[PDB]
């Protein structure tokens, strides 16, 4: 149910020997470039068909509004 | 006691003469405790220690 026989060596430090907070604002320019050069075909597939449909509706409704005016 | 002292006074005559004690060597490199762990997993051994 939960047993896999194994062989490894692990080392570990204490919580009160390390710096807890400063590893968040570490290299935020490098962190941002990694996320957007790897997830730019998943947002071109999420926002793409929505920006292109909203452009069609606003153009359709601006040509039947100027055709009813006398 | 008085017979051993006169033997060592004429047998131990040639050992070195540096004036460094042990306390000057413990104090310039002290020992510091750290909380940490080591775990060695094997699972083919029958008992754990």
């Amino acid at each position: 149910k939960g047993f896999v026989p194994m062989k490894a060596v692990t080392y570990g430090l204490s919580p009160f020997q390390q710096k807890i907070m400063p590893g968040l604002w570490k290299d935020l320019p490098t962190k941002i470039h990694h996320k957007v050069s790897e997830n730019w075909i998943s947002a071109t597939l999420l926002l793409g068909p929505l920006v292109g449909v909203y452009s069609y509706v606003q153009n359709y409704q601006e040509k039947e509004k100027l055709s009813h005016r006398y | 006691h008085e017979d051993i002292v006169e033997q060592v006074k004429k047998l131990f005559t040639k050992l070195s003469t540096d004036p460094t004690t042990a306390s000057q060597l413990v104090a310039k490199e002290p020992a510091i405790f750290t909380g940490s762990e080591v775990r060695m997993l094997d699972d083919e051994i029958p008992l754990a220690q």
